[PDB]
């Protein structure tokens, strides 16, 4: 139900919670979010005014723990820090509420966005993705690669994303190569939902994160995972019908939410055209087809 | 990369390479149905595997019964083809096997990779080149294996007959792709050329006439005509005018995409 105070805000810095942001001047009297509502995940992200390539954030769920974020002059950023002691936490929270020196989660009623964005996405899974185990919250930022963009350095700050290529041994049964390639039916339903994801939900939690991080951090890896998991479903002749209407649900909310101004960088054309036009499921996107042609026909 | 102009002489060094050409894996005829549709009636084709350092030529006939009940045949004929390369080099000792296999068509990278997953040190290449091994079966010798097959069946020849013991591989490859390229263009006076004279036949183990050197250099002469008395044909040129520049230029650009 809960708040992530601030020690201070030392830099100028724009402040994302979730899909809003805001401006924060050098020594603003800034000490945090309030009225964050509990039953998502959510993530905090923080742009420098003084040099935009310092773009991080972290991934976190207030049912977990009491978090706060504090600068380390040091480093040149705000890290997210657990609080143990509950009192103490209580004590300054009260403190900074009372001198409303707080920003609140600005919510409207009717508004389901946040959850439409990451109704599949448990903390769990994040922490499996985003590995930092001493931590109950996930640090991301705009640089950071992929266990995959790492095959073609450092392993512990890598997204390990579950590997999807459609030309390896995993997607092709040998003696199946044609059938395989064309139809990735047996890749989408025994290889990776029956073997490694276990259930639509968990590829569906993988495929949001991976549209998240693309789109708060401008994460390169990220943006090429959303894709290859939209791109696996498309390109299936055999996916059970719930499977197919959750998937509209899900990019309809993501299209909606994208800035117009970032189409370019965060839609691959080929990907969007093959899926909504030539694939097998092309005649199944009814709600993501129809706003795809109303808000970005250039890049279709 | 792509095999190009800059890169020519790679296909003659003492890497083991294969060229692979589906054009004649999937061969139809087209003609009317008695309520006055139309209808294709599929023939036997081949599989153009060749070696172009040694010669050695993989033809695998591809039988009508490959197609029988089958959808989408210009598609399957791709598969088709990688399904056959990838058989060969497995049934090849590793030391005979392949570095490299360029496709002739950029159509067959893909059914290739999928099909070679098994072998990552293998390169699948495109070329730029516009090699004119379509005009295979304009080679009578090998027209007639592939109309005769009852079954799938592979044939090995020596597309090169025994020129590697008088000229280099280089040489051997630049007469094929003129001899190639002329029955292309012109086939009926390719094969004039080739077959007019009486005293000049083809031993039973090859497939070209037992020309001297000499007279290669005529057979050679007489192709390049017949190429550049085309191009003028098609394109309405006075060709008595072209310099010896204007003219290298036109025969060497068709071997160009
Ligand atoms: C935001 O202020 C806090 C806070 F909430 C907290 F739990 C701990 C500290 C601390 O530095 O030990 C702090 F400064």
């Amino acid at each position: 139900m809960n708040t992530v105070p601030f020690t201070s805000a030392p830099i100028e810095v724009t402040i994302g919670i979730d899909q809003y942001s805001f401006n924060v001047k050098e020594n603003q009297p800034f000490h945090g979010i309030k009225d964050i509502p509990i039953g998502h995940v959510h993530v905090i992200h923080f742009q420098h005014a003084d040099n935009s390539s310092m773009r991080y954030g972290y991934w976190f769920d207030c049912r977990m723990g009491n978090f706060y974020i504090q600068y380390d002059p040091k480093d040149g950023l705000y890290k997210m820090m657990e609080e143990r002691d509950g009192a103490k936490f209580e004590n300054i929270v009260h403190n900074f509420k009372e001198r409303q020196m707080m920003v609140s989660y600005p919510k409207i009623d009717e508004d389901d966005t946040w959850y439409n964005l990451t109704e599949f996405v448990q903390m769990d899974k994040i922490r499996k993705i985003v590995r930092k185990d001493e931590n109950q919250f996930s640090y991301v930022d705009s640089s950071m690669t992929t266990v995959q963009e790492n095959e073609l350095s450092d392993p512990a700050h890598s997204l390990n994303y579950t590997v999807i290529n459609f030309k390896s041994r995993e997607a092709i049964r040998p003696g199946h190569e044609m059938e395989d390639f064309l139809d990735k039916s047996y890749y989408l339903n025994t290889v990776m939902l029956q073997g490694i994801f276990k259930n639509s939900s968990n590829y569906f939690g993988e495929l949001q994160f991976a549209f998240l991080n693309a789109m708060f951090f401008g994460n390169y890896g990220s943006s090429l995972q959303w894709h290859a998991m939209i791109e696996l479903i498309c390109s299936s002749a055999t996916v059970p019908k719930h499977m197919l209407d959750k998937l509209d649900e899900i990019l309809y909310y993501q299209i909606k939410t994208l800035p117009e101004q970032y189409s370019d960088i965060l839609l691959n054309e080929r990907v969007w055209n093959i899926c909504l036009y030539s694939s097998f499921q092309k005649n199944s996107l009814h709600n993501t087809e129809k706003i795809m042609e109303n808000k970005y026909p250039e890049l279709l | 990369g792509a095999m190009n102009s800059s890169n020519y002489a790679e296909l003659f060094n003492n890497d083991i390479k294969l060229f692979v050409d589906d054009t004649n894996v999937y061969r139809v005829t087209v003609h009317k149905t008695f309520e006055g549709n139309v209808a294709t009636k599929a023939i036997n084709g081949c599989i153009f595997t060749l070696n172009p350092k040694t010669g050695h030529l993989f033809l695998k006939i591809i039988h009508t019964s490959v197609w029988a009940g089958q959808k989408r045949l210009s598609q399957l004929a791709k598969w088709k083809t990688a399904e056959e390369v990838s058989a060969l080099v497995r049934s090849l000792p590793k030391e005979e096997q392949p570095k490299q296999i360029i496709v002739t068509r950029k159509a067959m990278l893909d059914p290739l990779e999928v099909h070679m997953l098994d072998f990552p040190n293998i390169a699948i290449r495109p070329t730029e080149l516009r090699l004119p091994f379509s005009a295979a079966m304009s080679i009578d010798k090998l027209s007639d294996v592939v109309m005769k097959a009852t079954e799938p069946q592979m044939v090995l020849f020596n597309i090169y007959d025994d020129w590697l013991d008088r000229i280099s591989s280089y040489t051997a490859f630049s007469r094929l792709t003129l001899l190639l390229r002329a029955l292309k263009t012109n086939e009926e006076s390719a094969k004039m050329i080739l077959l007019s004279d009486p005293t000049i036949t083809i031993k039973s183990y090859h497939l070209w006439p037992s020309f001297t050197d000499e007279q290669w250099i005529t057979i050679e002469s007489q192709m390049r005509d017949l190429i550049l008395t085309e191009y003028g044909r098609k394109y309405n040129v006075n060709i008595s005018a072209l310099t010896q520049t204007e003219i290298k230029d036109i025969i060497l650009g068709q071997n160009i995409k």
